[PDB]
């Protein structure tokens, strides 16, 4: 479950922690930021002996440069130079790049200070699970595992199948729901997934479904209706009244019904929303902001101004118990905020667009 | 003997199936032997009613459901023309189906129900009498039957204070379309009963309309887009020995011969065709109008499929990186924006595109640039924007070929929008 | 609703 997290020195620059699940490296992701020193036992080839080199392992303190995440891989891969480490290997002013894992112990330093809203978001992280979403029709099955922080397409094929006038029609469907169950049962094994979502049209999502419990009693099964199957089909579930209670705690489902109503309000009520980072945060400071949806590229943006600008908006809001949603770009809501510079805001109240600082 | 495409439309259970059943066992198609066995089969299971639909309903949820899924095509022929007809299904859960026959159809006849909640369920919000009217209408669909179905039940009883009702909503909702109302027939039927389908119903001596078969004969034929490229969008492929893999499709543009090698798109698999056959008629060619089978050397079943459009070497059916389109929002929950992700149904063909860009809004009543990169959309609006198809898609500009150009946006189980495409940037064009 | 659009259909 949640990340062991420990502040260590008097000023509280310094902060001691073990990532513990997947959601610990995202949270990691969310929260490290170019300039942090992270202190992690690694190894290093360095040249000992004549024309010679081992793989001799050392302690490091590394000046980031660098923090990216691929989801489903348990690994936050980060780099940069390395600012401390034994004399006689030379290292100091090096880059090393290396990969946070679960059960990585690393101490990581901030200049000025970690606040008690990073660490409460650090210690956030109740090690959610992660599901698998699947959708059944005549044309297609595509299948996904979905995290909080991650969607990934495992499958995604179309089910070459005869007109409903052949013979072996009715044979060539059971294959395909057998082919389609065992895919789902197979990922829901490499992903450790509790619930698996089946989504589609009709019966097929069932006679999917049936397979699946009896290889995996264990396993949660759920159908939703669905118009389609397919990609479309898994991204049209994740927007069900179904799928929103079953998968209510994973951001990326999350993020979709605020997106919803941040679009339902820009149609009719213009003011009681806001966009783009600078806008956020000025309605952030008059205490307007009820929930922020933001993508997680912005947290990472090489220009300086916009990291600080987007901390500020997102420091502020949950200063007064506001909602903050991070989410990768890389998913079915996070598409539909590039046009809105990564970020969306629901107001409490309406601003108007000449107040807004 | 001309050939037209005839595609069923209607609300789910408004009775589709069941006429066309019927229809053909009047005009002489459906063996005594058989329209019993599948009656027996019927009443064994707890679907009594269901004998004339069985005829064109066979998969194992089609059956065990009561209801139509995917396309059944049927032959049979009147007084002056030939047809294949094309029973689609109601449910709203398929009505990508429907769009696929919609493509392909001449004309249509829409079912609906003289039934109290059927009619009204059909024509509401989210009804299907409206829906595929709307769609038919999109798909190109110019000529259009109408039979008043159910005439014969309880709450009915052959009633024309019901039928007149009926027809004035009906003729009210498809002047919006831009329909000749007064120009088609609105037939009171029973296709249970059998009441005006080939001879007068004696039942209904107030009606002075014509029945369904004169109806059909008062058709007129399509013209003919020849002196155009080949275009045959595939709407199955089947594995029949004696033959090999054999996709089934319309051709709606250019002339197919037998020996001709053709190139499916998007896939860029090249085939020699190798015989045609329609209605089991051998064929050494096909023209605008013909739905055919047609044998291919080299192509496997698992090259191809439906969406995919065939045409010859000469110029391949344009495969779109991107395509330009303008649209028009039917209904949207909340609001468009850039990113959004509905289902484009062309053709035969039903595949995601995201809008990369709204180039400008524009007024449903007039259309002029009003706006110039819109933030959004909404129910209402129509615009000019820019979509990026999610896996390979065949589309073509209206101009040059109406129907590969002309589409549903759809997505959530509703239909969103429609559109035709203005312009297209193509793929690179990778024959193997 | 109000859904009278032609794109010369
Ligand atoms: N009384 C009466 N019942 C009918 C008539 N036509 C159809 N039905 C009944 O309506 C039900 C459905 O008939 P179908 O022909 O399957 O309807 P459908 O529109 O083809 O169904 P979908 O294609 O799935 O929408 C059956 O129980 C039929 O007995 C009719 O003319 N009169
Ligand atoms: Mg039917
Ligand atoms: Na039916």
């Amino acid at each position: 479950s949640h990340m062991r997290v420990e502040v260590l020195d008097n000023k509280r620059r310094i902060v001691r922690l073990r990532p513990e699940s997947e959601e610990d490296l995202w949270l990691l992701r969310i929260t490290l930021r170019p300039g942090d020193v992270v202190r992690i036992r690694t190894s290093r080839d360095v040249p000992v002996g004549s024309g010679r080199k081992e793989r001799v392992v050392m302690t490091l303190r590394i000046r980031l440069d660098s923090i990216e995440f691929q989801p489903f891989t348990g690994k936050l891969r980060i780099s940069g130079i390395v600012v401390e480490g034994p004399d006689e290997f030379g290292v100091k002013g090096r880059r090393h790049s290396t990969a946070v894992s679960i059960g990585t112990w690393l101490v990581v330093e901030r200049d000025k200070g970690w606040s008690e809203q990073e660490l409460e978001r650090l210690a956030s992280g109740r090690a959610r699970g992660t599901a698998v979403i699947a959708a059944v029709d005549y044309d297609e099955f595509a299948l996904a595992v979905l995290a909080g922080h991650g969607m990934k397409i495992l499958e995604d094929t179309s089910a070459r199948l005869p007109g409903k006038d052949d013979p072996s029609r009715e044979q060539e469907v059971e294959k395909y729901v057998d082919r389609a169950a065992k895919r789902i049962v197979e990922e829901a094994a490499r992903h450790r997934s509790p619930i698996a979502v089946i989504a589609g049209p009709g019966q097929l999502k069932t006679s999917v479904a049936e397979k699946v419990q009896r290889a995996m009693p264990s396993l949660k099964v759920a159908t939703v209706d669905t118009s389609m199957g397919g990609v479309a089909g898994v991204r049209e579930a994740l927007r069900r009244e179904s799928v929103t209670r079953i998968l209510r705690e994973l951001s990326i489902v999350e993020a979709e019904g605020v997106l919803e109503e941040f679009l339902r309000r820009i149609a009719k009520s213009r003011d009681t929303v806001a966009y783009t980072p600078g806008e956020v945060l000025a309605v952030a400071r008059m205490g307007a902001v009820d929930t922020v949806l933001l993508v997680d590229t912005l947290l990472h943006s090489p220009d300086d101004a916009v990291r600080e600008a987007v901390d500020e908006a997102l420091r502020l809001v949950e200063s007064m118990g506001g909602r903050v949603i991070i989410i990768p770009g890389d998913s079915p809501a996070g598409e539909r905020l590039v046009s809105f510079g990564g970020v969306i805001a629901l107001l409490r109240y309406p601003v108007p667009q000449e107040a807004r600082r | 003997k001309p050939h037209m495409n005839l595609v069923v439309i209607g609300h789910v259970d408004h009775g589709k199936s069941t006429l066309v059943g019927h229809l053909l066992y009047r005009l002489g198609y459906i063996e005594e032997k058989k329209l019993k066995e599948l009656e027996e089969q019927a009443k064994s299971r707890g679907k009594e009613s269901f004998k004339f639909a069985w005829i064109l309903d066979k998969m194992k949820e089609e059956r065990e459901r009561g209801i139509t899924i995917d396309l059944t095509f049927m032959k049979f022929e009147t007084k002056k023309y030939v047809f294949t007809i094309i029973d689609a299904p109601g449910h709203r859960d398929f009505v990508k189906n429907m769009i696929t026959g919609a493509s392909q159809a001449d004309a249509a006849i829409l079912v609906v129900s003289a039934r109290k909640g059927e009619f009204e369920a059909g024509m509401s919000t989210e009804g299907q009498t409206r829906e595929h009217l709307l769609l038919a209408r999109t798909m190109g669909i110019e000529q259009i039957i109408v039979a008043v179905n159910k005439m014969d039940a309880p709450d009915v009883n052959y009633d024309q204070k019901r039928y007149e009702f009926v027809v004035s909503v009906l003729k009210k909702f498809m002047k919006g379309l831009g329909y000749q109302v007064d120009k088609i027939p609105f037939i009171p039927v029973s296709a249970w009963k059998g009441d005006n389908l080939i001879e007068r119903s004696p039942n209904m001596p107030w009606y002075n309309g014509p029945t369904l078969v004169e109806a059909l004969d008062q058709l007129q034929p399509p013209a003919k887009p020849v002196d155009k490229p080949l275009r045959i969008p595939v709407q199955n492929v089947y594995s029949i020995p004696g033959a090999g893999t054999v996709p089934v499709g319309r051709v709606e543009t250019g002339v197919l011969r037998v020996g001709d090698k053709v190139v499916f798109m998007p896939p860029g698999v090249v085939g020699e065709v190798r015989s045609i056959e329609m209605h089991y008629q051998q064929l050494q060619q096909a023209e605008p109008g013909d739905n055919i089978g047609f044998a291919v050397r080299g192509v496997s079943k698992s090259d191809i499929k439906r969406g995919d459009v065939a045409g010859h070497l000469d110029k391949p059916p344009t495969v779109a990186e991107e395509f330009e389109a303008r649209i028009f929002v039917i209904w949207h929950p909340s609001a468009i924006t850039v990113g959004y992700t509905p289902v484009i149904h062309v053709h035969t063909a039903s595949v995601s595109s995201r809008i990369i860009e709204i180039k400008a809004k524009l007024d449903p009543k007039t259309g002029q640039v009003v706006e110039q990169n819109p933030q959004f959309l909404k129910a209402g609006d129509a615009a000019i924007v820019r979509f990026k198809p999610v896996k390979p898609l065949v589309v073509e500009k209206f101009s040059e070929i109406p129907q590969l150009g002309r589409f549903a946006m759809r997505d959530m189980n509703r239909t969103v929008g429609i559109g035709i495409v203005t312009d297209v940037k193509p793929a690179k064009v990778d024959i193997k | 609703s109000g859904l009278s659009g032609m794109f010369g259909f």
